[PDB]
């Protein structure tokens, strides 16, 4: 075997830009990747399956190239809907100009090419040696829920189920 | 032979004339005093130091280099084994086996050469080549010395293993089947870990197409790379290596075109006036000096005065910025040329190729593609400028995967198999035609040229150039052409001085005029060549940042700001 | 040519069968090989702690020993059967064709030899770009990725062969032996595949992990071999 | 067996027994010559709980219990 970009992902992080470009065979693949986590070839009689335990991140721009607040979201997505259901806090960054919004981020981002700081001087980000190490211990726990929320989800469920009902059409 | 000895004497007395070189063993021996990670034993030899001490021996080792260096070798052996104690015993038994190498530098007066200018009339003599590595072999150890032990009598052995590829002088075929029994008939045991062994590669050093002549075949040498410069350059660096030019095997003496084996034993590894600063400097104090440095890109060329003065910030270029979080920052600046044909496209684009310091010029393979794995256009482009003509043509693959390399300046592979990331740190300047023979100004360049917005729009500076059909244009462009029938070598050492010497810096009142302007351009609905995102401040700060290479200073300034603002707005305008 | 190597195995076969006896956990060693004797245990795992633990036992009482760790851990190619011969004249035809147990060592650990104050280079995870040719035959600690895994082959190590002229077993066509060799008439050579020595062998490619490749480079790979259980 | 696969040697009045594509129940001996891993395959096949079974057999939710098993983690879907 010689390890493709998810194989070599395994038990890791895949990042995928771009990700709108992909192609059928490409994005008929990602969903067993996101749903199964594993990769299954049957090619020249050989009948394997793979360990694709990765985690899928993919930033894309809009099919119609940018968003215009007169264009409905889903017009601006070459994706269909089992893509968008395989995948977990779907974002949408939508940019509108702004004075006031455009002038703190041209002030973020040339601050950070003037000195080797954040802008911020009241908080001083953790350093990525003690994140990794953080993360890996965090990573060690197994938390278990208890009832009560248990029983709280199935609440808040049926709060944010019923309500697609309505807003989709 | 007794002349071996003297001349063994005189590195001796070389090395004692030079403090420096003993010294600086001194210092290493210390250096391995302390950590008793060990440095290799080599050292580097001055040959104008040599020259100037003894000239007879710094020609012999030039011209016969089997008869001179090995008696510096043992000279410099003998001396570090000798200069200290070496009070470790067991230690000392293995650490102080390896002989000392020796490395070369200074001028090399006739034996400065290249793949080319080298012939056989230097062969059997040491040579420094300049080239560029096309490709590496894996790196495998050479038997220099092995130790035997019988059981029965508890007492070692040696054995030495020699041969001409890396022996300087031809000796008698050592090399045979490990042996089994000594003297006495006893059986020998193999003792793995006491056997001397020295890793060793061989590279291919190329001449460059950059100086290659027209219309005849490359030249190409093998070197060989021996003990700790065995790994020092990847495919592609360009390379000075000074070694012994020898041949091997035979030319069909024993046993047609077979022709001696010549190759290069390298044992040295270097990856590769005032009166012009005198000029540079001098010439830049006058208030136009800006507009002289367009001018004179294709003098010939009429018009077009933008994106000459856009080519050449492309030229100086930005800084790319890197942070403590390991971040990395785009400081390349990319321009693409849309329009109508006849409007001198191709021409700057092939000024480009005549002007840089390191250009390619290709048109749409780009990426590597599989296994080592080929070096593709754009991959080979790094620390240069790309001239891609007909970027129409580009395939699929070609345009999805060009926006690694437009934006982060970065070449991923992820291939199956081997992943790696190569350095993309290129500037790229391209020209494109309208798919339907003519360019309609009533349209948007993204439902002309076919390429998206996704595309288009990565680049820093997208031109349309349309000629009119005025009467005014016709008679000037027809003119100019027709009178056909500061120099730009000075130029190209601006470039080089500037890209060199030269880092600018910010200043919070360049962010003062940068940041009003941005906001503005987002303020203003006007409709533009491209829709203003976060990509545009990114432009004003390498373009103020390009400006201030021109200007030769090291802060940034008013004028710098207000210059790649207003040509900003002329490629949106 | 020969040259006085200051390594003289008899100090050190001393020290290693006065480590196998004394060192206690009874001592550790020889319960293993209570254990091995009642074929309770297949492999004895030798603790390099354990033997820089016993020189600095030795040390404080001011007896005199050899820097045996260190010995190891140069050279250990040769003291692999050192300590299986003091193994043999302690546990409760070449003798080779009756052992049943295998033989392996793991490296001193960090925070031990820090303890002791001493500079362990076993433990060290060695990238195969870091592993250069001069630490041939030093035991060291690759640290990667596995690429590719052989399948579990036999490996023969000593041929035996049956002469029924004279009825000797030789262990590597003509008999050899004594009586055939003074004897006119030689018996033929026929291989016995069950007396042969055979060991389980495997060979694994390991590579470099992403972060241990510098920029331009191709991550290079080393060869693995695993022999026994 | 698996996709490992390993040869196999056959002798005698068991030719004529295997085809292509074919299943095998395979018992043989084991051997190793200079290595080569093979079997001296020596037959070749090719082709309480009962009262527990009667106890669920005549039982009344058989269907739902038995549809019910098969996924205990998917929620109705009869
Ligand atoms: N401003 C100009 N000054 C001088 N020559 C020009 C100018 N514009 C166009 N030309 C001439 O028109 C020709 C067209 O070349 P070019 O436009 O680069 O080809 P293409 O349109 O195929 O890219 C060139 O040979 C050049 O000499
Ligand atoms: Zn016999």
């Amino acid at each position: 075997l010689e390890g493709g970009a998810l194989v070599l992902a395994d038990n890791g992080i895949c990042c995928i830009d771009e990700f709108d470009k992909m192609d059928e065979s490409d994005r008929t693949a990602i969903h067993e990747v996101m749903e199964q986590q594993t990769i299954s070839i049957s090619k020249a009689g050989i009948n394997t399956t793979l360990n694709a335990r990765t985690s899928i991140l993919a930033a894309a721009n809009p099919l119609y190239g940018r968003y215009n607040p007169r264009l409905s979201p889903l017009d601006n997505i070459n994706l269909p809907a089992a893509l968008l259901s395989r995948f977990d806090i779907l974002f949408l960054m939508l940019d509108i100009p702004s004075r006031d919004d455009d002038e703190k981020l041209a002030e973020h981002v040339t601050y950070v090419h003037m000195h080797n700081k954040q802008p911020d001087l009241d908080f001083t980000p953790v350093e990525p040696s003690k994140m990794r190490e953080y993360i890996a211990y965090a990573k060690t726990k197994r938390p278990v829920m208890s009832e009560a929320v248990n029983d709280y989800v199935v609440q808040a469920y049926i709060r944010l189920r019923q309500d697609s009902k309505r807003e989709m059409d | 032979d007794a002349v071996f000895g003297d001349r063994v004497r005189r590195f001796q007395e070389f090395l004692d004339t030079f403090t420096s070189y003993r010294d600086s063993v001194r210092s290493i021996q210390v250096y391995n005093s302390n950590n008793a990670n060990i440095l290799p034993h080599r050292i580097i030899i001055s040959l104008d130091d040599l020259r100037e001490f003894d000239r007879s021996f710094w020609s012999g080792i030039l011209v016969e280099p089997a008869y001179f260096i090995p008696p510096a070798e043992k000279a410099l052996t003998d001396l570090a084994d000798s200069m200290d104690d070496v009070p470790h015993p067991n230690a000392s038994a293995v650490s102080s086996r390896h002989p000392w190498k020796l490395s070369f530098k200074g001028s090399f007066g006739a034996h400065a050469l290249s793949p080319r200018t080298l012939t056989a009339q230097h062969l059997n003599k040491l040579v420094s080549v300049e080239g560029i590595v096309t490709k590496t072999s894996l790196v495998r150890p050479k038997l220099i010395r092995s130790v035997h032990y019988a059981a029965k009598t508890g007492r070692f052995h040696y054995r030495d293993y020699t041969d001409a590829t890396t022996t300087l002088t031809t000796r008698i075929p050592t090399p045979a089947i490990y042996p089994t029994e000594d003297t006495e008939g006893n059986k020998l045991t193999t003792e793995y870990g006491y056997s001397t062994f020295i890793d060793h590669q061989r590279i291919t050093v190329q001449e460059m197409p950059e100086m290659a002549p027209a219309g005849q075949l490359p030249r190409s040498i093998d070197v060989i790379l021996d003990d700790d410069l065995v790994d020092k350059t990847k495919p592609g660096d360009r390379v000075n290596v000074v070694g012994v030019f020898k041949s091997l095997g035979a030319g069909g003496m024993n046993q047609t075109l077979i022709g001696f084996k010549t190759l290069i034993l390298g044992n040295t590894v270097y990856p590769l006036t005032d009166f012009d600063i005198r000029n540079i400097n001098k010439l830049s104090k006058k208030k136009d000096i800006f507009d002289i440095l367009s001018q004179s890109l294709a003098p010939s060329i009429y018009g077009h005065d933008h994106i000459k003065k856009a080519i050449l910030l492309m030229l100086m270029g930005g800084v790319e910025k890197n942070l403590e979080n390991g971040s990395h920052l785009r400081g390349d600046i990319n321009i693409l040329m849309v329009g109508d044909p006849s409007t001198a496209k191709s021409q700057l684009l092939r000024f480009v190729l005549n002007t840089a310091s390191l250009a390619i010029a290709t048109t749409g393979g780009l990426t590597a593609a599989v296994t080592r794995l080929e070096a593709g256009a754009m991959v080979l482009a790094d620390r240069g400028v790309v001239c891609i003509d007909e970027f129409d043509k580009m395939t699929d693959v070609d345009r999805v995967a060009i926006h690694e390399v437009m934006e982060q300046q970065t070449v991923t592979i992820a291939k199956a198999g081997i992943h790696t990331t190569l350095n993309a740190r290129c500037s790229v300047i391209a020209a494109a035609n309208p798919v339907f023979g003519q360019y309609d100004v009533n349209r948007d360049p993204h439902q002309n040229i076919a390429l998206p917005d996704s595309l288009l729009s990565r680049f820093d500076l997208l031109f349309v150039v349309t000629d009119d059909i005025n009467e005014i244009r016709d008679r000037s462009i027809s003119e100019h052409v027709l009178r056909t029938h500061v120099t730009i070598p000075f130029l190209r050492k601006y470039v080089q001085y500037a890209k060199e010497r030269v880092i600018p810096q910010l200043t919070q009142e360049a962010i003062n005029v940068i940041v009003k302007n941005y906001t503005d351009l987002r303020n203003d609905d006007n409709t533009k060549k491209s829709p203003i995102t976060a990509r545009t401040l990114e432009t004003l700060i390498r373009l103020a940042t390009a400006h201030a290479k021109v200007r030769l200073s090291k802060t940034v300034n008013k004028v710098d700001a207000k210059v790649a603002a207003n040509l900003l707005r002329f490629a949106l305008l | 040519p020969s040259i006085q190597l200051p390594v003289d195995y008899n100090n050190l076969f001393n020290e290693i069968t006065d480590f196998l006896v004394t060192f206690k956990q009874g001592p550790k060693y020889m319960a293993m090989l209570q254990k091995v004797a009642n074929r309770e245990l297949n492999s004895v795992i030798i603790d390099l702690d354990d033997i820089l633990q016993y020189q600095n036992e030795k040390f404080l009482q001011g007896t005199q020993a050899d820097d045996l760790v260190s010995a190891i851990q140069q050279n250990a190619n040769h003291f692999t059967e050192l300590f299986c011969r003091a193994i043999d004249n302690n546990m409760p035809f070449p003798p080779n064709l009756t052992r049943r147990y295998f033989l392996y060592f793991k490296p001193l650990s960090q925070n031990c030899a820090r303890r002791y104050r001493k500079k362990a280079i076993s433990s060290k995870p060695l990238s195969v770009r870091q592993i250069k040719g001069d630490f041939l035959g030093q035991l060291i600690t690759v640290r990667g990725i596995i690429t590719r895994v052989s399948d579990v082959k036999p490996a023969v190590e000593v041929i035996a062969y049956t002469c029924d002229q004279c009825g000797y077993e030789v262990f590597q066509s003509e008999c050899t032996s004594e009586e055939c060799s003074q004897n006119q008439t030689k018996g033929q050579l026929f291989m016995s595949t069950r007396a042969s020595k055979f060991s389980a062998f495997q060979e694994c490619k390991i590579q470099e992990l992403s972060q241990q490749v510098p920029v331009g480079h191709i991550p290079r790979s080393l060869n693995i071999h695993v022999n026994g259980t | 067996e698996t996709p490992h696969s390993i040869s196999l040697c056959v002798y005698d009045e068991l030719v004529d027994s295997c085809r292509a594509g074919d299943r095998i129940e395979v018992t043989g001996t084991f051997r190793s010559i200079p290595y080569k891993t093979y079997v001296d395959v020596v037959h070749v096949k090719k082709v309480q709980d009962l009262a527990k079974i009667r106890e669920v057999a005549a039982r009344e939710d058989l269907y739902s219990l038995l549809a019910r098993s098969i996924a205990p983690s998917i929620y109705e879907l009869e």
